[PDB]
């Protein structure tokens, strides 16, 4: 609940 | 390697973490939670470049984002959050100004997130994995990880 939103990045 | 960033309702990065060793090498040293959204994305790419993991010779980067749809208020505002989220990464991209580098963005729902948790893998990677299954091509996480994102895209 503390984290409102999140994002992930895929890079090699 | 994959990098996961956590942001608040104010579109401010609160937590920064790397899921892979290579990711930690580039992610580490970044001190600026307030403006890690655009700054970390551009600095991290440069760090990878310095490490040699990423080469400007035609490099594609896939970025996935997810918002909490559990809240009705959030769902309505989600359109606004998504637009701003894309804009923040867009600025980082503008900072790079690299013609050889092309970015790609996708949306992720709670359904994909839950699956990612089960596999303890980044949701962004899961998205690519999903496409692989649709294609019917025998693809695995380790194999894809060993292969460049650009290479995976072009088949």
């Amino acid at each position: 609940g503390s984290e409102y939103a999140y994002v992930s990045v895929d890079v090699n | 390697p994959s990098v996961e960033f956590t942001i608040n309702s104010k579109h401010k990065v609160i937590v920064t973490s790397a899921i892979n060793q290579d990711a930690s090498e580039v992610l580490d040293g970044l001190e600026l939670k307030e403006k890690d959204l655009k700054s970390a994305l551009v600095m991290v790419l440069e760090k990878a470049e310095s490490l040699g993991y990423i080469s400007d010779d035609k490099n594609y980067v896939l970025v996935s984002m997810a918002l909490n749809d559990k809240n009705k208020k959030t769902r309505d505002k989600r359109e606004e959050k998504i637009d701003e989220l894309k804009e923040t990464i867009e600025q980082g991209i503008e900072a790079l100004d690299n013609d050889t580098i092309v970015h790609r963005t996708v949306t992720v729902d709670l359904e994909e997130r839950n699956k990612a948790l089960e596999n303890e893998l980044s949701m962004g990677r899961y998205y690519l994995y999903l496409e692989a299954k649709e294609k019917g091509m025998d693809i695995t996480i380790d194999e894809v990880k060993s292969s460049k994102i650009s290479d995976l895209i072009e088949k």
